[PDB]
């Protein structure tokens, strides 16, 4: 969906939808070919894709969902009740599925060597 | 057994459906591992080896890629045809003008004769768009994303009446060395997936292919994906009881172990329908680590697309259905008696890319920053392998033998595969001397 490349105009009265990236750019971005005074904008940005994959990693992260509990007594009560070592391993396999796609791609990574030097 | 019953009850087994070159019998056979076999990866930096780089894109980089594409092709075309200078698209001019641009449609639908526009380059026209009128053009063949040079009249500066369409020019062929002429005759087998029927998981066609490989003992076998189809009914409904990765390793082990006695080298080319792999074009090689020391000499993993030198013969390998995409969005002047496939293949060879169409198909992810460095034709290939959903064929276009063997499985019935002989003749002669001497498309 992200790699489809749908661009939509920013003007409420134009709202031109296109998959072709124009080579004529304004200061902000691509310039709309229907109304020649507006900029096209991605329908599905890379930040939305990145946030979606961080959500899948977050609904299967039992490690971080346990330190989020207020009282240290309730966290102990259910860790011994439902979260057996077998159960903890199951959530780790589902969590690692979303982590493979997030590992090296999508620039969740920041390269400091290029940033400062 | 209802699964694959129709397939298992086939009667056309072993039938030859197409032949090309010199007539040959049925005793097709290679020397196996005998002799010298050279398998090399060629081209722009070699066909991608690492996993990948990214999955987010910057628009001002896509802009640069497209611009550079247009300028490079235009500069080479200007050098070949010795034209004087290019004119900006928006500049009115009463005399005939020569414009350089790329073809595109003015809407989100299918391209036709009335909806053609030409978008210029940044250096000359600064990315301007003009409509193109094709009423006065006799013969033409156009698809979106084609870098083209037109000659026409543009008096008002808002519409071009095209009158001449310059023909494209291909890349020079590979120049053989002295070693490449000393190689002996070799046999190559080519097959493309899916390797199982649409209603079963048994993978019977795979076993039939392994049996054929063991019987014939060719020199090289090239297998295209998908091995675990993403469009299969059981895959897309998630009825499988195993991880996709494990099933893929099962299939790969079955292929590798079953053809061990043959001594034939194996080449595996990934596909965009492989469920366990990255769905972005171009794709990196498959991942496989359970190989002994013996198997590392016979199994090689390449990317998609790839340029492969087999005994000094250049092969262009691509798994994408470029023929079915280009043909669905290509307009032409002649429709009565003309060859569509030859025309599409000519476009492919003269456009100098493994995917000339822009924008791509609706379900086709392309990363352009890597497409620019990993998916360009280095030279005009000697043999071009282009599997597709269309009918099987073998055609000689512009000195290149283009082979489409089809899919090994088509619906609930079996498909076809292809076999080729290669031997490079003497250096001198009538210029072109195709190293491929015989091709045969055969039923499974
Ligand atoms: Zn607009």
């Amino acid at each position: 969906k992200y790699y489809d490349g749908w661009l939509i105009c920013e003007e409420p009265t134009c709202r031109n939808r296109t998959r072709h990236l124009p080579l004529q750019f304004s200061r902000t971005g691509p310039l709309c070919p229907a109304c020649m005074k507006a900029t096209l904008q991605p329908e599905y940005s890379d930040k939305s894709l990145y946030t979606q994959l961080c959500f899948y990693r977050y609904i299967f992260d039992a490690e971080c969902a346990l330190e989020k509990l207020t009282t240290d007594h309730e966290k102990d009560k259910l860790k011994k009740q439902f979260f057996t070592p077998k159960v903890l391993q199951d959530y780790r396999k589902l969590k690692n599925t979303a982590e493979q796609f997030l590992s090296r791609s999508g620039y969740s990574e920041v390269n400091l060597s290029k940033l400062f030097a | 057994a209802t699964p694959s019953q129709k397939y298992n009850s086939r009667s056309n087994r072993g039938e030859v459906v197409t032949s090309f070159g010199l007539a040959q019998g049925v005793s097709w056979s290679g020397r196996g591992g005998a002799g010298n076999i050279s398998l090399k990866v060629l081209g722009c930096p070699e066909a991608l080896t690492g996993s990948y780089k990214s999955m987010f894109q910057k628009l001002p980089d896509i802009r640069e890629v497209l611009t550079c594409k247009i300028e490079e092709l235009g500069s080479e075309l200007k050098e070949h045809y010795k034209i004087e200078a290019f004119t900006p698209l928006l500049a009115p001019a009463q005399e005939p003008v020569t414009l350089l641009g790329q073809i595109g449609c003015d809407s989100n639908g299918k391209l036709n004769n009335k909806s053609v526009i030409l978008e210029g380059d940044r250096e000359h026209s600064s990315g301007a768009q003009i409509p193109v009128d094709l009423s006065e053009l006799k013969e033409y063949s156009l698809f979106p994303g084609q870098v083209v040079i037109m000659e026409g009249i543009n008096t008002t500066g808002r519409k071009l009446v095209a009158t001449k369409l310059y023909e494209g020019v291909p890349l020079p062929f590979y120049q053989p060395t002295e070693e490449d002429a000393d190689f002996e005759q070799s046999m190559v087998l080519v097959a493309c997936g899916p390797y199982t029927t649409s209603d079963s998981i048994t993978y019977d066609p795979l076993l039939d292919l392994i049996a054929v490989i063991n019987h014939d003992r060719p020199d090289v076998c090239i297998l295209f994906g998908p091995f675990l189809d993403a469009k299969h009914e059981q895959v897309e409904n998630c009825l499988l009881t195993s991880p996709f990765e494990d099933i893929f390793k099962q299939c790969l082990r079955t292929i590798i172990e079953g053809t061990r006695s043959s001594g034939s080298h194996l080449v595996f080319v990934p596909s965009l329908r492989d469920v366990h792999h990255e769905p972005v074009y171009p794709q990196p090689p498959f991942s496989y680590s359970d190989l002994s020391r013996e198997d590392k000499k016979q199994v090689q993993f390449v990317s998609e697309p790839c340029s492969l030198s087999i005994n000094g013969v250049i092969f262009g390998l691509t798994s994408t259905d470029l023929l079915f995409h280009l043909g669905a969005e290509e307009i032409s002047s002649s429709s009565g008696t003309s060859d569509r496939f030859s025309r599409i293949l000519k476009h492919i060879l003269t456009q100098r890319s493994y995917y000339p169409l822009y924008p791509p198909q609706e379900d086709m992810a392309i990363d352009y920053e890597s497409f620019y460095v990993y998916a360009q034709l280095p030279v005009t290939p000697d043999v071009l392998i282009i599997p597709s959903e269309l009918r099987y064929f073998v055609k000689d276009v512009l000195g290149c033998v283009c082979v489409n063997p089809g899919r090994l499985t088509k619906g609930q019935v079996g498909g076809t595969f292809a076999r080729l002989y290669l031997r490079r003749p003497a250096a001198d002669g009538a210029e072109r001397q195709s190293p491929c001497i015989a091709v045969q498309v055969v039923r499974i």
